[PDB]
């Protein structure tokens, strides 16, 4: 497979891609790649390129904890669009190495979900939603430096940022030009 | 057909899942029967496996609103919204056949309501409100504390006709009238 | 059937999602009833989970246009277009049953409108116009400033019958008329 | 039903997408009403989201052909073929309700017409002819130059009832007739 | 309904694709109308986007066969089989509305006829026969040489009402009869 | 409707594919018409693209069985089972319109009959029997030797009205009765 | 329609696959006709390609049970359950048209009955019982030993009208009654 | 896979293809190839052959930023048809090495999209459309040298260019003949 | 994959196949193969075997320009059927090396397409059809030597040629016998 | 793939299979194999085993011309069933090396097709049918030695031959026993 | 593929499997394997293991003739179930090496088929059925030693044999125990 050939050559250069909706398949593949790269050489950086329409929160947390706990620094790049969990994982890179490319778009929005069970089960599902919402906003606040109150207000509806606006906001540290 | 004859005898047959369209038909029938004769009783036969809560409260208010007493007779089964409507009949005229089955349980969804977490906070709040209102209504008509009903309806609670009598959902169990 | 009898009593039953076909039927009924007797009142029963905005304004103008007063009674629920139409009844004759539920929210699409960005600029402008018109209409009939309504309808706002009274959507909550 | 009563009052209700079958029904109604009474007016109520051009011209010629004046009243919306038919009513009797919406736009296809390039040259020529004829017809009935209409209808142009009056599609906006 | 009234006025409305079932209905109507009154005229209104050739010749022979003159009026459009049937009306009584569209083209298949080459030789021979017969019939009724028609119908040829008059398909274009 | 009127005139309209249900309806009509008046003629109009053989023989025997003469008129086309039934009418009263098309061909299957070879030996034997019976029946009514018909029907043989006369399927080709 | 007229003449038309619903309709008709006149004969016309065994025995017992003689006439074909019912008519009044086809064969399943081997032992035993009962019934009405029938019905056995007479399924083959 | 065998042999010659509707799969594969080629040799050119019916704008921006930031010059070739994002990426090659082949077709048109949410969400989606429209036209103006006003007017409806017309317009620098 | 094994062995012998409806997948694969073969050895011929029911015009133009601009001569063979773009690409081979096999069939017909948009968009689509029609006929005239008027008349409806008739007409230079 | 492994090993022994309905995929694969085998060694025979329910005529002509023009003799074997284009290609082998296996079945029948267009297009399609019918019968007559009149009469409806009857008729030269 | 790995290792040991409904795909794969094995070593046995629910007769004849004509002896084993063409091919092994395993089942039944055409075509199809029926029964009689009359009577409906009953009947020569 040509696509895999290219990606594997880049994996040997410590470059990994998040190229689709974050689900469990992507999260598990990507966590495996981070574990493997850190095992091969824990001193060298990993460069994670993000281009994603969004994804599941649990899968995103798998990726995020693997990134945080990896002994190596992980740099992140926003190319194309980094939406909601792409944005989270972008801002989740090590501070000082979070990059946006000049014509990237970064989208922040409150979580989506759904309600399925009996009134009792729905009370439980709603409680868990409340917890998730607070935790995701807390982590965005830690990433960007914005007050959590501002994250909650801004993420109410789709909030689009250009690379420049993302730099001022605090999602990224640098915008790459050349 | 048999149903038009029953209607001419002031009989409503609640024989379907209480959907929104079904609730509309039932309410139309109750309104028409009240108009025709406000003093003479209305009899509602109940045999239904289920229904929605919003439709339940629609029918419930129409039943309490009309001037005529409503006699409720459970044939077969009265499940969830049919069970509340059975309890909601005029006191002293709520009846069931000997092998009638009454099923009471908390309201539930089917499918999935999707949206932003902020929309689902509201939807979950409304569903909890609907549960509270169901339990309060049954308490008003059965004499059991709403807390007891809230516990009882946690899981499908199936009552026999006799148990439905002891539990306050019906006033009496019908005796067979066979002449021989 | 029950609906033809209700019509003979000058009663319109708005029991369906207010689609375009539904709006056509409602407007035809209003026009016929006005023709039959311009002075005697028309009663519209409202029990509907939703409807479109274009259909909403069609019915709304027909309701304001006809000579006869329109009494609006909310059974079950009046949601989004049914809610506006409930508010749009003749002042002093807008009523709801005790457990009636009124749901007001900004208009929304389903599916997707696709086209060139230049077409979608126009479609988005028209949808914003529809939101503005909905909020203005409710302000005219509820007495709340259109800005307050614009904020309130941002998310599904569910009112109880009593709250619908306090909020200006209905004039009174119906008492039960049971003789016993 | 309400529609048969409206017909007995010489009222045609153009409440559907103006397909070919719909155009056939409308033309049959116009022909029958002319036969019944050539002198008394016909009223056509318009509430429709769209329709085809060929059906449009069918109805248009039948409307101009019959001896009786045709009064056209826009309820809800008059879109594309309904808009032309609204303009095509008898001068002085083209009316709309206050919140009526009028949508005029160039004719369009749906799906795909496939064939040899030589067949598609002909089909494209016919579609350009249909656009020209639509714009010419509106010019005849609105008083605007066909060139202005050709520019205006390039993109969906939505007119309010008042704008439809100023733009020459209707003669007047109906006042509400509520007695109170 | 409008169509039964039109029939009582000896009016046939050819408003559908001329399928086999449609041809059966049209022929039944023609036969019944001839039986009711052999001397009084029959009027056939034509508004149809197409039809098959076998159905075309069925209707054509029934139209020529009945004793009563048949007046043919094109509303909207007369396409392919409707166009031949328009031409096939009684001379002097073939008429069209000003914006009526007449479309004549060689007969065609849809889908695929499959079989052995020896079966398809026969099917192709029959289809060529059908083309020849269509062109000959139009020549008989339009006055154009069948060779000219054979060339003209090679590609979709669309005629305006005036062109249909000049081309020999109709005898006159109807003037509008509006009293005002 | 037109068909009930035709029936009241003792006219059967064989306008559909002669399926089993269709054959049942035709036989019921023939039986009823014989009961109503055994002496007065029955006219059967034939316009059908095909049918099955078993249904063919059902109708054929009912047609020969009833006391009343059966006049058969081919409109449009008489294909395969309709063609045999056209030939099967009362001698001297088998007629067709000038452009009527008659199609005779050996019987055939559609889909697949599956089973053991021993079952398919029987099914193939029965199908050969059906072919033999079709050809024998046509020989009885056309005057051609069954061997000639067996050869002619090998491939779709299409006859014009005049050829159907010369070939012995009809007695005469109808002249047009137009008064002018 | 023709079938209601036939019923008024005490004629049942067994024109469909003898499913369970079909058997219910036939039995209802037989019961009603017996009630109307126990002494006057009932005629059952048979034209059906098949049916189930359970439905067969339902109809069979109803036919033997009613007081009125039942005349059975085979039109078209009598296959499997229709064949048994043809044999089951009143002796001396079982008749068929000259080209009527009678098909007798052992009962069979369609689809698959699934279950545990212990359930399928029972189902297979019941199916063998049904075969035995079919063959015994035919022996009772045809005069052939049940063993001979058991062998004959192993494979589809198709009888002509004359063979059906010689084989004991019908009493006579109908002569054509054409007056000319 | 034979197709991949051919493409990989050409990848080793620094030739890469954009052969379908630009979506995230193509954009990510192509960005990976550009990164990889630039890593192998940052001094040599990359030759990008474009034959595409159109594509998504976010994916196209991923490709475009990767092209711009790559340390190596990227030449572009219009073969078959370069429509809307094929056209953008064609004109986005380094100036002086943007080629059209003699019978190529280049199609310029305004963006497409769709509207899905509540009136509030739709106001947001429409605002973002306005921003995207302006940015895409600005970049086309930078590429071709035409005034942005002309880009907006011309792109109103499908505007077809032949290779010669594209050369005069400014999409390409040269038309290859031989 | 056995099919690919055979095709790749033949690719090493500078033999390439156009074996299906010309679409973008085939055109891109085939253009890549021609580029690759010309890169490996620009002096040796490429033998293109054509057996195709037809195809898209844009894809066919990609193939055609790649053929014309390749520095090496390209010979073409008509086996089975060469219909409409198979015929075009057959006649598009270098003059003197366009072959038909004895029982080949060559089908010439005017382009097919479709009309989808609003009256304005349809006017545009029809204009582009007119342009395409003229260009395709012009190129067929250049290939065969027939007047463009004759190409337009003959291609009105399906015009079938046998190999002998194709030789007389001018689609091919030789018919191979042995 | 095991199936391909077996087939490729046999390809190296100059044995090739026609194992399905002849369509363009099979015809192109098989033509490629014949070209390749002839290129590897033009003096040695190719053994073509035929087991096919039928197929398209154009695809069959591609195969047939490739067989005829290959510089090497091609032997053919009828195993299982050789129906209509299997039969044609069987009889199309070099005379003296066309084999049937003892329990093979050979089916000859006139071509099938279909009619789709307008009356004018249908006249054209019917004319082309007539031409094809005559050519297929002419070639069968050349193969078997039967008069063309007999081929046309016999092929009117499905005409089944056993291996012995096929030998007497002239489809094959030998029946293999052992 | 693991399944193929196992099967290929066994192919090198001259063991081949008939593991599904006999159709043209299986028959062609299996004929290719027999040809290949016989070519590699024509003196050594081939062991064919049969486990099949049934299959097509033409495909089965391809297999059967390949078995008969192969220069090497072919042994057959009945494992699981050998139904109708599995049974035929089981009994078709060389006499003296046809084995059943102790709990195998062997099913003999008359052929199945279907009737599709016009009365004329159906007469032809029925004639060909009669021929096939007689030939299949003749070959079963040759295999087992039973009179053809008995084969026809027994195969009227599904006739199940246990391994012991199959040994007495004559389908197999030995039952393997160990």
């Amino acid at each position: 497979s040509l696509t895999d050939s290219v990606y594997e050559r880049l994996l040997s250069e410590r470059i990994i891609f998040l190229g689709s909706e974050v689900n469990d398949e992507i999260a598990n593949r990507l966590c495996a790649q981070i574990l493997l790269l850190a095992a091969e050489d824990a001193s060298k950086d990993i460069s994670l390129y993000i281009n994603s329409p969004g994804g599941s929160i649990s899968a995103g947390m798998a990726i995020y904890d693997t990134m945080v706990l990896a002994p190596c620094d992980i740099a992140t790049y926003a190319m194309g669009m980094a939406a909601s969990m792409g944005e989270f994982l972008l801002a989740a890179g090590t501070k000082g190495k979070r990059y946006a490319l000049p014509h990237a778009r970064i989208l922040m929005h409150q979580p989506l979900g759904g309600v399925t069970g009996s009134a009792a089960d729905i009370a439980i599902q709603a409680e868990q939603f409340a917890v998730i919402k607070k935790e995701m906003f807390r982590l965005n606040a830690e990433f960007t430096g914005q007050p959590i109150e501002r994250i909650e207000a801004d993420s109410d509806r789709d909030r689009w940022f250009t690379a420049a606006e993302a730099l001022e906001y605090g999602f990224v540290d640098h915008i790459i030009t050349r | 057909n048999p149903y038009n004859k029953l209607f001419e005898e002031r009989i409503i047959f609640l024989g379907v899942q209480v959907d929104d369209a079904s609730a509309n038909d039932i309410m139309a029938q109750l309104l028409v029967l009240e108009s025709l004769d406000p003093d003479r009783d209305i009899t509602m036969y109940i045999n239904s496996p289920g229904g929605g809560f919003t439709s339940l409260m629609a029918i419930y208010d129409t039943m309490q609103y009309v001037r005529a007493d409503i006699q409720t007779v459970c044939l077969g089964q009265a499940a969830s919204a049919a069970a509340v409507l059975l309890a909601a009949g005029t006191p002293g005229k709520r009846m069931a056949l000997p092998n009638a089955r009454v099923l009471i349980h908390q309201p539930s969804l089917s499918g999935v309501i999707q949206g932003q977490f902020s929309d689902l906070e509201i939807q979950a709040a409304e569903i909890e409100r609907m549960r509270t209102l169901m339990e309060t209504t049954l308490a008003r008509h059965t004499g059991k504390d709403a807390g007891v009903i809230r516990k009882d309806t946690d899981r499908d609670k199936i009552l026999t006709a006799e148990e439905a009598k002891d539990y306050g959902i019906i006033d009496t169990v019908l005796e067979y009238r066979k002449l021989s």
